[PDB]
């Protein structure tokens, strides 16, 4: 998993075709690469240590991971919205585009990500009760519910509405190649992201739930790895550059 | 730097600020290009270098037509070409086909889409209903062609088909042609509007990696 | 028009010519006498260079 | 009538070929065999002057060699200062289409024309701190392809209706018209003495014109397609041409015949410009592959390659001092190499 | 081009007065205005400068904090606002226009002056005050506190000639170039810290006072001046 994630992100960044959009693709790849470099090695050791903690590095680690995951999904929401306005009415979308929109969108998504992750380190550093329960796993029910609600209950509603509207608007072969691709992308994303957050919001046999949590957080890491490939694998020039 | 150099740098900054605004204002209009040989009526479709300017649904269009291999490299950023052909003369249809073939397979217009306009269909109707002049005289393959008064429909479908056949022989899927059968017709701006919208839509689909 | 064309050709017909050895020799002599001044051909110091 | 004319023309053409084929005793590449070669040269881009919002079609160095003009398809002309990369002046044109540009030898005027058949002249040093039109020279039938300044009162222009003209600016009307071309005239080059000038057209033949008399002097034909550029050896007794056959050629005046051809199997694209060096050894060239080459002019062996653009290169210019070289492009950025 | 200044008159000490200058016949927006005041028994002294587009503002040490300079592009006017006046401010104020670009010449035109009467630094000095002299060449030398030659190779020295009862006019800019409308007989030569102005074939109406000004850095300081008599 680690090797695949790092290689995909690295190869896509090197290849990037410098349109006014693909800077957004490079940014998303950077966030995914960051999660793999720091989060993947730690979590691996915890599974091997059988939930052991081989202290000052715990509280900081929980915050760092939250900032990454939040930025990733936020990038997907920004892409969907833009795409919709490019298919409902294309002329007024080609009007308002001044090659500076990418700078604004990149600043806006990153700003929101730091604010949501700002609280976890200050609270965790003071009272280790929240952070370490020697498992270094979050405890507070109220914060978990609020954080999960903001991180994953607003984007799902936005992405679902936008997908329905776009597929409705597209309906004469290039349109039959676009409908298929949109369907594939949405199905992969939802089936790779929903289970962990569903279970976590449900809870708050403890062994069953623990093992399920392990498998599902690894599935989430796998989705982080798959994101960059499918987005740029349908273009021909991307393929040729990849082969070269 | 001395005092003069700082004053000169200030002047340069102001120059640049003006250039940017002019560029955006220029970027808010759509440009076209008009082509047609003679005895076609290019001027009566929307009723050194001449130019017109019109608008529909708060979008601004610009047209350009001169009165040709060497100055054609200048027009390779326009959105669409317009090609007006006559449909009542049978003597010169081969010349119009050869001209269309030369424009479609040029080297600098490999990604610019064409709009067609076959003019004067009522004169075609009268000339084919009189029976004095027959299409079988000039085109041999017309005898066997059967349509997919029925005579007018068969004839006009044959004339449209040969142009589209020239179009689909080798295009590579990067640009396409949009035929039309234009008569006193007063709705020649709505058609161009819809076809330009579709052109930009295909461009946006191509850029977002879906295709 | 053919009268003007043939008149032009006849006027062009009589003109002085020289061998190619002399023309090539003069070309190479000029190219060689002013070699010390070309700044693009021969490299120059950074301080001396304006850019 | 017709038979005698055709026979006479054929007889004269054969006579001319026979006469010019009695002088060629030795080729050029057989005379300069024992010459030390140039080696390898490398030029790194020293500057890049940005600020245009479309393609660049023309360029011309100042007599001082520190300033330059540049005309774009966005309808604006910009005068730059090469040392500090600052914009001295910005001029907006009435017609967006433009294909040429020039800088007067004194430094008081510039000129430009395009697809509107009119050549307009702008005056630079006035009261009120303005840049306003002085004259609008008209009288051609097709577009203008190149115009070079002779004095502060004379111009020579080459149009696309197979003719060249010499204008006197004050009165506003032509004084001499040169005819005899069968295709559009694409390039015009003056001489260091400013008494003769050469012209190149689209029927694969270049001509040598006299300025005061007004009559063609010699005609050279050695190409397979149209010609897009032309220059003059710094001596004033040779000139190099470039065509759509992806090959360059060096014609001679006194010997009357072609001397050498520069071509490579790998390159098949047409050329768009040409220039010499201050001494006359190097020969620059700009292709449609988005890069330029440097040829050793006495051996026909490549010497170096400049590749800093992404779209084709339109114009190439060399300063009077020879300190630097500037190349324009369709990527809206023109750099300065040393 | 025309420059007109309206204002002035007897003012009680501590009073506030406004001077308005209107320019016509040229593009006001491109040029940058300057304010210069001349004492009755003293040489010209720089007061304030306003940049084109109001980007940069500079003031003299003496008038700093009590003088405000503003301009309106649409009305084509320049305004100077003075408050808390003193006794030593009795003088004549002249409107000056300067444009800065490569090869351009600053301080080309001087507007008509007005009268207002109330009820470190480069030091440049000229040894000769009065010289007695038609048909005989004359030489004027202006000394400098420090070298005015910059790294670029441009030395900034300006020579101004003022006729009796008339506004001063530019003669030589950068110590070599000659201003437009000036006769060829005037010549300028210089070296670091030593500048000499040589005029030959002197004729009538050439009599006047000559001032040497350095533009190397703010504040600009004028020379004492030399008077020519028949
Ligand atoms: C541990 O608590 C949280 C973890 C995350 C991200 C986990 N990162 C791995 C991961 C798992 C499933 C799907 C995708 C993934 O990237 C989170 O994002 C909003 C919120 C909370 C809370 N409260």
């Amino acid at each position: 998993v680690i090797i695949l994630t790092i290689a995909g992100n690295i190869l896509v960044i090197m290849a990037v075709l410098q349109n006014a959009t693909n800077y957004f693709l490079m940014s998303l790849a950077i966030a995914d690469m960051l999660l793999g470099f720091l989060v993947m090695p730690v979590s691996m050791l915890t599974i091997l240590y059988g939930y052991r903690w081989p202290s000052k590095l715990c509280a900081v680690w929980i915050y760092l991971d939250v900032l990454f995951s939040t930025a990733s999904i936020m990038h997907l929401c920004a892409i969907s919205l833009d795409r919709y306005v490019a298919i409902q009415n294309p002329i007024h979308h080609s009007r308002f585009n001044s090659r500076t929109k990418a700078f604004l969108k990149i600043i806006a998504v990153w700003t929101i990500s730091v604010g949501i992750s700002m609280p976890i380190p200050v609270f965790g550093l003071q009272d280790d009760s929240k952070v370490f329960k020697g498992s270094c796993l979050l405890a507070d029910d109220n914060f978990v519910l609020i954080g999960s609600f903001v991180s994953f209950f607003i984007p799902l509603t936005i992405m679902v509405i936008t997908y329905f509207l776009t597929i409705k608007s597209l309906q004469i072969s290039n349109e039959q190649k676009a409908c298929k691709v949109l369907g594939i992308v949405f199905f992969l994303f939802v089936v790779m992201w929903c289970p962990f957050f569903i279970t976590n919001i449900m809870a708050v046999n403890e062994d069953v739930i623990g093992a399920l949590l392990n498998v599902f957080v690894w599935i989430g890491y796998l989705s982080s790895a798959v994101n960059p490939l499918v987005y740029t694998l349908f273009n021909k020039t991307y393929r040729s550059a990849f082969s070269r | 730097v001395s005092a003069e150099d700082k004053a000169a740098a200030e002047r340069s900054k102001m120059i640049d600020k003006n250039l940017r605004e002019d560029g955006e204002k220029a970027r808010r209009t759509l440009r076209l290009l008009l082509l047609g040989a003679d005895n076609s009526g290019k001027s009566t479709i929307v009723k050194g270098i001449f130019e017109t300017k019109f608008q529909v649904d708060k979008v601004n269009f610009h047209m350009f037509d001169v009165g040709r291999r060497k100055w054609i490299q200048c027009f390779n950023d326009v959105t669409a070409i317009i090609f007006v052909v006559d449909s009542s003369d049978y003597n010169r249809l081969q010349e119009a086909l050869n001209d269309f073939k030369s424009i479609w397979n040029n080297r600098w217009l490999r990604t610019i889409s064409v709009i067609l306009f076959l003019n004067k269909q009522d004169l075609l109707a009268e000339k084919v209903l009189a029976g004095k002049s027959k299409i079988e005289d000039y085109f041999p393959e017309f005898a066997r062609y059967t349509t997919p008064d029925p005579r007018v429909t068969r004839a006009k479908y044959f004339i449209r088909k040969e142009f589209v056949d020239i179009s689909t022989a080798s295009g590579d899927g990067r640009h396409i042609c949009y035929p039309h059968f234009t008569c006193v017709d007063t709705e020649n701006a709505r058609r161009i509007f819809n076809d330009c919208k579709d052109i930009i839509l295909q461009m946006n689909l191509r850029e977002y990696n879906l295709v | 028009q053919a009268r003007k064309l043939v008149e032009q050709l006849k006027m062009e017909a009589n003109i002085d010519r020289i061998k190619v050895s002399k023309a090539a020799a003069d070309l190479m002599a000029y190219c060689e006498a002013h070699a010390k001044e070309d700044p693009l051909l021969t490299p120059v110091p950074a301080s001396e260079n304006p850019f | 009538e017709l038979d005698q004319l055709r026979q006479e023309a054929e007889q004269l053409k054969n006579q001319i070929r026979d006469a010019r084929k009695a002088c060629a005793d030795a080729t050029l590449s057989q005379i300069t065999n024992n010459i030390d070669p140039v080696g390898r040269i490398q030029m790194r881009t020293r500057r890049t002057l940005r600020g245009h919002l479309a393609k660049i079609y023309a360029m011309h160095w100042g007599t001082d060699s520190r300033l330059l003009v540049s005309a774009s398809q966005d309808g604006k002309l910009i005068i730059w200062d090469s040392y500090t990369t600052n914009k001295v002046h910005a001029i907006p044109l009435r017609s967006s289409w433009v294909m040429t540009c020039a800088y007067a030898p004194s430094g008081n005027y510039v000129a430009c024309g395009g697809l509107d058949n009119i050549c307009s002249i702008y005056n630079l040093k006035t009261r009120e701190g303005n840049v306003r039109v002085s004259r609008e020279l008209a009288g051609h039938t097709g577009y203008l392809s190149c115009c070079r300044f002779l004095d502060d009162n004379q111009i020579v222009t080459s149009s696309g209706d197979t003719t060249c003209a010499l204008w006197d600016i004050e009165t506003g009307q032509q004084t001499t018209t040169f005819t005899g071309h069968t295709g559009d005239v694409m390039s015009l080059s003056l001489a260091p003495d400013t008494r003769l000038f050469v012209s190149g057209a689209c029927d694969a033949s270049a001509k040598l014109w006299d300025v005061r008399e007004g009559m063609c002097r010699q005609t050279f034909t050695g190409h397979e397609s149209d010609i897009n550029a032309i220059c003059f050896f710094p001596n004033g007794n040779a000139f190099a041409t470039g065509s759509d056959d992806a090959t360059c050629r060096l014609f001679d005046l006194r010997a009357d015949q072609e001397l050498m051809t520069y071509s490579h199997d790998n390159i098949i694209c047409g050329i768009t410009s040409v220039s010499f060096s201050k001494s006359g050894r190097l020969l620059l060239a700009g292709y449609d592959d988005f890069n330029c080459n440097v040829w050793d002019a006495l051996k026909a062996d490549r010497a170096g390659v400049l590749a800093g653009h992404d779209n084709r290169v339109s114009c190439l210019g060399v300063t009077d001092d020879g300190m630097a070289v500037a190349t324009g492009s369709w990527d809206s950025f023109l750099k300065i190499w040393n | 081009v025309q420059l007109v200044e309206s204002g002035g008159g007897l003012v009680q000490p501590g009073g506030s007065r406004k001077l308005s200058c209107s320019a016509s016949g040229f593009a006001f927006s491109s040029f940058g205005m300057h304010w210069v005041r001349q004492a009755p028994e003293k040489g010209l002294e720089w007061v304030a400068y306003i940049s084109s587009g109001s980007g940069t503002i500079y003031y003299a040490d003496t008038v700093k904090g009590r003088f405000t300079i503003s301009r309106d592009d649409p009305k084509n006017t320049l305004f100077l606002q003075m408050t808390s006046l003193r006794s030593e401010d009795t003088a004549m104020y002249y409107c000056v226009r300067s444009i800065y670009y490569y090869g351009s010449s600053p301080f080309d035109f001087w507007g008509q002056g007005t009268t207002l009467t109330v009820s470190s630094d480069i030091v440049m000095t000229q040894a000769t005050s009065s010289v007695p002299v038609p048909g005989e060449s004359v030489s004027i030398s202006c000394r400098s506190s420090k070298s005015l030659l910059h790294s670029n190779g441009n030395t900034y020295l300006y020579w101004f000639l003022q006729r009796p009862g008339q506004s001063p006019q530019l003669l030589i800019y950068r110590m070599s170039n000659l201003a437009s409308g000036v006769p060829d007989r005037f010549s300028g030569s210089g070296s670091g810290t030593a500048f000499t102005l040589t005029i030959s074939r002197l004729e009538a109406e050439d009599v006047g006072v000559y001032y040497c000004m350095q533009h190397l850095e703010y504040p600009l300081t004028f020379g004492a001046g030399t008077k020519l008599e028949l």
